[PDB]
RNA sequence: AGGAGGUAAAAAUGCCAA
RNA sequence: CGUAAAGCGCACGCAGGCGGUUUGUUAAGUCAGAUGUGAAAUCCCCGGGCUCAACCUGGGAACUGCAUCUGAUACUGGCAAGCUUGAGUCUCGUAGAGGGGGGUAGAAUUCCAGGUGUAGCGGUGAAAUGCGUAGAGAUCUGGAGGAAUACCGGUGGCGAAGGCGGCCCCCUGGACGAAGACUGACGCUCAGGUGCGAAAGCGUGGGGAGCAAACAGGAUUAGAUACCCUGGUAGUCCACGCCGUAAACGAUGUCGACUUGGAGGUUGUGCCCUUGAGGCGUGGCUUCCGGAGCUAACGCGUUAAGUCGACCGCCUGGGGAGUA
């Protein structure tokens, strides 16, 4: 069932050869993915993530990219989840320790700025503050409103995104990576095969993963 | 160079038939017709040591197979060495 | 120079779990499907095909329980180069009894549980670990 | 994106053990 | 045993070691049972006796061994009949600095004879030695001689290694590819043995342009029997013998099987639309990157230093010493 005109694959020869369990060329030699083995598995993570959503679990969001920071932040406020569209920092979860110390470092600044001390002392330091503002309004997106570590983790690129797959599993969460061809499907627990450097691709997964876990939320 | 009009003579000299150019005999008389063939080629130079040496493997083929048809098949094995002359 | 295909055997054994393969496939013998018998009733193996009329192509099938093999590790014994045949009190023991230790008696092929217990000797092929 | 020419006169050694 | 000590420079090969696959036979190896012996003491075991202990003693266990008889026959071996996939042959072709021999051509240097022509040239950090007014150097014509083969030319090709480069002929090795045919394990490895083996040396007889150990001069320097400069003999060249060593080095022995990929080079070949620098394969060889794995690490990574098999070579702290 092609579920939409967009799933099939990309990187055309940079293979990984970890992913033989799903391929196919073409005329263009790339690498196509067939749906009759992802499909399956498609719809084996969306039920997977309904019984994590039933603890009441949280779950966070994450994938750049340039053109897909955008819907991860819509998506995710969709629902009521939470997100990492920007730029990842490499060592929150595993050191959540100290990435903590700047979550409340933000909502000292988000509070006082939002009403009060933005003008008091000093109007060229008070535009450092705000400065300093909203370069963390990104970075720490929406991981303000969640507290402690998350229960699962889905991801919508293997490759790029690396550093939290091999951070996540230090500990033990289990994620939820939409793979293209190119990567190593190792780390991976619930390995989600699929196009993702489309933007409608990506609309397909973030739609799936956000309406699943509304009805997961009961 | 044994030609293809010079080993197809040899062939059926000696094998079960001209299509049998495998056989032990056959292979035997094509080396000693060629290690004969090649005693004129290796006396005014003497010194090219490059092509002596597959001589030398012409020599040892030969020898690796007689070794195997005295073992095997002692009647024609003698019958062979008086046929061409060999075996000091 | 394939100069022993009971090695051959079991390094194709080898090799074909650790890139994890599914089959394995080598030419047939008397001696080698007498010892993939010892392991497909061992359960180390699924059952095996001998496909061939005169060039004769075993092929084996392997197993994993969760990502592992099952097979751990099997190593020959007597080889062609040191050949080693025990009694029947000095029999050896691979991983204390939990590993079996394929031997070759004059009543056949069987396993190292087996011939003690039928009580007799041979010459020891190899330990699967 | 690719590519050519030109560019230093000599100048040594430093005690034994911590 | 890539770099810590250790792969013979490379090859061929006798003895030695190891050997595909099917059937039958024997039953040597091997396994089973039994008898004979394997002295006792000693050790061990279960017991006993000296107040206990050491000491002494009862029986078993052992003596892992060899020999015999009866067996068992998977495996190895011996014998006999095979088989084809390992090796080998034949047919058609391709590519190549593979080798030996004999020719041959151009550029250039040096030299020789001269023409024109005029004071330097040459060299260097600078200079000097040297060369030049007896006419150099610069230039032109002509001639001789030796040696090497610009461009092509490339981690390109070839060879066992060393190594091999203008072109042409002759003799000649080896590899590779396609579709068929044949022989039937004829195989792998290899001590001793035999063969090849860069450069430099050595011997005889030729050759000698260039280059250049020694040597001489000039500088340099504290000194400089060195770098640098100007010269310059052996030597390098050829024919034939000898020497037998190199960082003779992918510092990695040879053969075979197996285990993710990617980008090229080179040389075959099939099919398809040659329809255009193609499309998809299938072989040989080669370069770089890199996964699992391995490794002390660095890094090797289908051409392993991965996972195994068969033989061979070698290592056992550093020096003394690869010396006496």
């Amino acid at each position: 069932m092609l579920k939409a005109g967009v799933h099939f694959g990309h990187q055309t020869r940079y293979w990984n050869p970890k992913m033989k369990p799903f391929i196919f060329g073409a005329r263009n030699k790339v690498h196509i993915i067939n749906l009759e083995k992802t499909v399956p598995m498609f719809n084996e993570a969306l039920a997977e993530l309904n019984k994590i959503a039933s603890r009441k679990g949280k779950i966070l969001f994450v994938g750049t990219k340039r053109a897909a920071s955008e819907a991860v932040k819509d998506a995710a406020l969709s629902c009521d989840q939470f997100f990492v569209n920007h730029r990842w920092l490499g060592g929150m979860l595993t050191n959540w320790k100290t990435v903590r110390q700047s979550i409340k470092r933000l909502k000292d600044l988000e509070t006082q700025s939002q009403d009060g001390t933005f003008d008091k002392l000093t109007k060229k330091e008070a535009l450092m503050r705000t400065r300093e503002l909203e370069k963390l309004e990104n970075s720490l997106g929406g991981i303000k409103d969640m507290g402690g570590l998350p229960d699962a983790l889905f991801v919508i690129d293997a490759d790029h995104e690396h550093i939290a797959i091999k951070e996540a599993n230090n500990l033990g969460i289990p994620v939820f990576a939409i793979v293209d061809t190119n990567s190593d499907p190792d780390g991976v627990d619930f390995v989600i095969p699929g196009n993702d450097d489309a933007i409608r691709a990506v609309t397909l997964y973030l739609g799936a993963v956000a309406a699943t876990v509304r009805e997961g939320r009961s | 160079s044994l030609s293809t009009e010079a080993t197809a003579k040899i062939v059926s000299e000696f094998g079960r038939d001209a299509n049998d150019t495998g056989s032990t005999e056959v292979q035997v008389a094509l080396l000693t017709a060629q290690i004969n063939h090649l005693q004129g080629h290796f006396a005014e130079h003497k010194k090219d040591h490059h092509s002596r040496r597959g001589l030398l493997r012409m020599v040892s083929q030969r020898r690796k197979l007689l070794d195997y048809l005295k073992r095997k098949d002692v009647a024609r094995y003698t019958q062979l060495i008086e046929r061409l002359g060999l075996r000091r | 120079s394939m100069q022993d295909p009971i090695a051959d055997m079991l390094t194709r054994i080898r090799n074909g779990q650790a890139a994890n393969k599914a089959a394995v496939t080598m030419p047939s013998s008397k001696l080698k499907v007498a010892i993939a018998n010892v392991l497909k009733e061992e359960g180390f193996i699924e059952d095996f095909k001998v496909e061939g009329d005169t060039k004769p192509e075993l092929e084996l099938t392997l197993k994993y329980f969760q990502g592992k093999a099952v097979v751990e590790s099997i190593q020959r014994v007597s080889r062609p180069g040191l050949r080693i045949y025990k009694r029947k009190d000095e029999l050896p023991k691979v991983m204390a009894g939990l590993g079996i230790a394929v031997v070759s008696t004059s009543k056949g092929v069987m396993t190292d549980r087996a011939a003690r217990q039928a009580g007799l000797g041979g010459e020891i092929i190899c330990y699967v670990a």
